[PDB]
RNA sequence: AACAGGUGCCAGGCCAACAAGAAUCCGAUCCGUGUAUUCCGUAC
RNA sequence: UGAUAUAAUUAUCGUACAAGCACUCAGCUAGUUAUUGAGAGACACUCACGAGCCCAAAA
RNA sequence: AUCAUUGUGUUAUGGUUCUAUCGCAAACCAUUGAGA
RNA sequence: UUGCGUACAUUCCUUAAUAUCUGGAACGAUAGAUUAUGAUUAGGUAGUGGAAAAAAAAAAAAAAAAAAA
RNA sequence: AGGGCAUGCAAUACCAAUCAGAUAACAACUGAA
RNA sequence: GGACUCCUUAACUUAAACUGAGGAGUCAAGUAGGUACAAACCGUACAAGGAUUAAUUAUGUCCAA
RNA sequence: UGUAACGGUACAAGCUGUAAACAAAGG
RNA sequence: AUUAACAUAACAACAU
RNA sequence: UGGGAGCGAAGAUAAUCUAAUAUGUAACUCCGUUCAUGGAAAUCAAAAGAGCUUUCACUGAUUGUAUUUAUGAAACGUGAAAAAAAAAAAA
RNA sequence: ACCGGUGGUUUGUUAGUAUUUAUGUCAUCAACAUGUCAAUGAAAUAUCAAUAACGAUGAAAA
RNA sequence: GAUGAUUGUAUAUUAGCGGCUAAAUGUCAAUCAAACAUGCGAAUUUUAGGUUUUCCAUGAAAUCUAUUUGGAAGAAGAGGCUUGAAAAAA
RNA sequence: UUUUUUUUUU
RNA sequence: UUUUUUUUUU
């Protein structure tokens, strides 16, 4: 008595495998996506309170709430993973530290080299 | 099931002939090797032709078991050894195709059945039965059934059972394009002698210019000089 | 995984530094040797 | 398939964009400032504050002292004059690397200059002579060996 | 993993039994025996400067 | 890939009914298809 | 003979130490994978073309 | 370089896993035989 | 009153620095031979980063190299 | 394939509603494959 | 959602190595030295590496030293 | 078709089927 | 025929 | 055989629980696979037009069902492979 | 271009391999026991001679 | 106990979503408040074990909101890191 | 077939 | 304009 492998299946079963898995598509959220909105500026999306009550509010928090806000940085890691299609590239300000291009260099002689 | 597509396609590699033909272009690759080849078993009972140990040959007189042709009697016409299969006239006919020749518009054939759906008739009984083969004292070979115990009769001449194959025709005709142009198809060996005429000229002429009526002359072959 | 392998490569690399040797003196990499001396004779082919 | 947008700033109803500058064609290039002064913290401190007090020193500040018109001679931190001279050779098996200094401790401001310039100077002659030297030994190896061809081929020949 | 195999042995040269054989045993063994002359090398300067003042002061005295 | 088999171990020119060197030098015992050089057959 | 020295490993605020495994050796044994992803102020490599880039399945 | 002696060093023997094929198409290509 | 013992020198000699700022934006360049008074340095759990190795297999680049033979 | 080739694998299925057995007089008698 | 000590302080038997707060050091993640014997105290120009060298520190100077 | 039992062979993981390792010469 | 653990033997030592 | 027909639960996810997914999945019975399955319009489209059936790519993880967890080769349309209305009143 | 006969390639030098049976349980059921058809040697058609020793063949032995 | 709810025997019936039970959760192939065998139905774990070569650079926390807030830091967010410097003669 | 396509321009 | 398919004669 000896164990005999199945070669037939376990080649027929892994081609299958192989297949499946190199055949892959992105996934998002419907219910999050429902409720966002994309721009050339950022993401956006509604105050709270909107429905709620709103008796006990003044004019100017009446017109702020009535408003519209961008998403907070701390929340755009979700969206990372919950909307892959929807990307939003960040675009912070230069930073370079070269002498060179500061106000002080206009009052010296010549450029540092 | 989401697993359908891919089974199916699994499964079709199995069918699927590789390696295939692929003529090469400027600048690609073939993808042959990449095509998983099939899957199969070597350990097997080895092959067996069937057809020279039920001592059938062509010829004889057969009746179809099973199938559609519960049944019918018919005459061997063909007998392949490998495919262990037989052909017998006036049964399963399925394989339909246009008429390549003179008659209707569509022509059909019979198609091979195996070996084991078919069965001998007795002379005298005309039931299916065994038939053995004895040598005489001369060394004369007589065939006897079993159910009868009688000699067997003698097959029928090839001459008789020789017929045309006209699905082998169709496939000579498809392979080799759609139908000619009625214009093209026109012979003109008048213009034909004169462009062949020309075409020797331009080939083995080594550059010479053509014969004229004013210099009806033309330069003779010059021959491959050896390396003093 | 183990202290096998090291005598192993310590063996091969041994024997492999050589010319003319035997079957019987090869042993388990007879094969491998036979391989490597194939592979050089390649050199010295010509058109 | 996917969208890839990029942020965008508003200021002012225009697009803010990072500055930009022309370009001032010159006919001659004046020797930039040596980047060893960098190096200390007088000018560290004066380049990283962006003030009145600032703007006033660097105006005061002489600049033009510092400036070498020499290959070789750099100004350094230490409040020295680094030579440099580096040079290798395979064929010969020789390096060389001076790493000289002159501190003005010393000598003084412009004794060093001096000095260190003389010293480059003087480097770079006797490093040509020792290749014109190299190129008639060289030379001489070859002859040497053409003769002990010929003194090889006469043993055959006897 | 500290201490490479090769020299372990080497190290534990001369050991009892087990102990110059051993693995196991050795790999425990030889870690203490090179972390004794390592902390012993560095103290052994003033154990020679108290014998050179004692010495002084025997031929003074 | 001359892995086509064998001949004492790695053979295009040796056995294998049809082509082609008992080729030369080197070799611890020790045959040795092995190193160096060279010739030839091939629509194999 | 003189001087000197508290097996190793994990957890833990704690060398925690009288807690858990191991007599020794030989063989096997625990971070595998982008035809589908990527630079998001706790860290993101490189090649080609350029307002233009890639080309899917047949072949 | 502490064997005082029951230790250590070298070497040798013993123990010690175990692989010599009895095989290689149903696919493709080339060639040949009778009859259309 | 005047004393003395004592832990730790990068004085000497040999190495190392990868999140944009150590001179170095220097020199050299046919693919870098390691700076002699050179400044800061180099204890480390968790987490993070750089670099050198692991005797094997494949590739149709294992003889234009002194002397000797 | 000249010749020969005990025995067992429960076999009227080269045909024919179903339900035990050498495959059941009606009815009793029922059913997702 | 921390172990010892310094100052202030809540609770408790002005009790307990408890329970819980405000702000400094050490350990955690620290070596060797001193405190007789086992992290927390003093000192450190505090452990890349090697050798037979010089120094005001906690602190010592009858013997073990 | 594929297999189990008994017998023979040299009692055997082979071969074989009481004709149980062969008829080769029909005038 | 064959590594380690393991088993036995021989030689080597004197400031004791 | 992850093919087709009958019947068909649970472990698991929702950090317990209902729906839901798993999955019409596993076990049981039957058909036995290109000589198969399927099928030559009382269809789709909307104001143009395509013209039996079947395979692949894109449209598109779009529309839709769900929600506390997922699932989804959707329809029209484009490209490409293979191309098939009927032999026929009898002798 | 069917059908018969011959040869070669790929699958496959890169992948692999199973048929006999001792032992457990009432049964279902589970299971890789024990190097090779094998003294050794390329060759046994080389294993000679015999009483101790020296002798024979073989690259190597009693 | 032994003239009686005596003992003993061939071949038989009741099958786990169960049967047996002069009623103990006693028994059904020598640890049954729910038996044993098989499973491409390819088993789940806020607990807990293990996690394999070196060298170098840099270098933590035991704090906060929320979770009807816990305890042996579970999950999510915030906070905490490479900023600077420190080389000189009338 | 997918993606991108200046907000400046005497 | 900067290209290209070989049998005549089973």
């Amino acid at each position: 008595y000896k164990p005999v492998i199945d070669w037939v299946k376990n080649r027929i079963n892994a081609r299958m495998r192989q297949y499946r898995k190199r055949s892959l598509k992105k996934k998002n959220h419907s219910k999050v996506i429902q409720r966002f909105k994309l721009t050339r500026f950022g993401w956006q999306r509604l105050r709270s309170g909107r429905n709620g009550e709103k008796e006990n509010l003044t004019h100017k928090q009446l017109k702020r709430t009535m408003g519209y806000t961008f998403v907070s940085r701390d929340d755009l890691w979700k969206f990372r993973f919950q909307l892959p299609s929807h990307i939003l590239r960040l675009r912070d300000a230069p930073i370079n530290r070269n002498p060179n291009i500061r106000k002080i260099r206009r009052s010296l002689p010549s450029y540092f080299g | 099931s989401r697993y359908v597509k891919v089974y199916r396609k699994v499964m079709n590699l199995q069918r699927r002939k590789t390696p295939l033909p692929w003529t090469p272009t400027f600048l690609e690759f073939s993808k042959e090797p990449s095509v998983p080849f099939p899957v199969r078993e070597k350990l097997q009972p080895a092959p067996i032709d069937l057809s020279y140990y039920l001592n059938m040959e062509v010829g004889d007189l057969v009746e179809v078991l099973h199938g559609p042709d519960c049944g019918r009697q018919g005459v061997v016409l063909s007998i392949s050894k490998k495919r262990n299969t037989v052909v017998v006239d006036g049964c399963n006919m399925k394989k339909s195709f246009w008429n390549p020749g003179v008659g209707a518009s569509l022509i059909t054939q019979e198609m091979p059945i195996h070996i084991t759906n078919v069965a001998l008739l007795d002379p005298v009984v005309k039931r299916p039965t065994r038939v053995k083969r004895r040598f005489m004292m001369n060394g004369e070979c007589v065939r006897i059934s079993k159910l009868s115990g009688s000699a067997m009769p003698e097959p029928v001449s090839t001459s008789a059972l020789r017929q045309p194959n006209l699905y082998q025709e169709y496939l000579r005709q498809k392979a080799l394009g759609p139908p000619l142009k009625a214009s093209y198809a026109r012979p003109d060996p008048l213009h034909l002698k004169i462009l062949q005429r020309l075409a020797r000229h331009i080939s083995w002429g080594q550059g010479s210019p053509l014969p004229t009526a004013e210099n009806p002359r033309v330069n003779s072959p010059e021959p491959m000089a050896l390396r003093r | 995984c183990n202290p096998q392998q090291t005598r192993r490569k310590q063996q091969y690399a041994s024997i492999i530094g050589k010319q003319g040797l035997s079957k019987k003196q090869c042993g388990i990499f007879w094969d491998y040797y036979k391989r490597k001396c194939k592979k050089r004779r390649s050199t010295k082919k010509f058109i | 398939g996917t969208q890839r947008v990029v942020q965008k700033r508003r200021h002012q109803m225009r697009i803010l964009h990072p500055a930009q500058t022309a370009y001032v064609p010159v006919e001659q290039r004046p020797p930039p400032i040596p980047h060893s002064l960098t190096a200390s913290s007088t000018v560290k401190r004066l380049l990283n504050n962006n003030t009145v007090a600032a703007k006033e020193a660097a105006k005061r500040i002489n600049w033009g002292a510092y400036i070498s018109h020499q290959r070789g001679v750099r100004w350094h931190p230490q409040g020295a004059w680094r030579v440099q001279f580096s040079r290798r050779n395979h064929e010969r098996n020789f390096f060389v690397r001076c790493e000289c200094y002159f501190r003005v401790g010393t000598y003084g401001f412009q004794m060093a200059k001096d000095l260190a310039i003389r010293y480059r100077q003087r480097l770079e002659k006797e490093w040509e002579e020792l290749q014109e030297q190299w190129t008639k030994l060289d030379i001489l190896e070859a002859e040497q060996r053409a003769k002990y061809k010929e003194k090889r081929e006469e043993h055959l020949l006897l | 993993m500290q201490i490479p195999r090769d020299v372990i042995f080497e190290v534990v040269r001369g050991f009892r039994g087990r102990s110059r054989n051993c693995i196991k045993i050795a790999r425990v063994r030889a870690m203490k025996a090179l972390l004794y002359s390592y902390i012993m090398r560095r103290q052994r300067q003033r154990r020679y400067r108290v014998f050179w003042i004692g010495r002084i002061n025997a031929a003074g005295r």
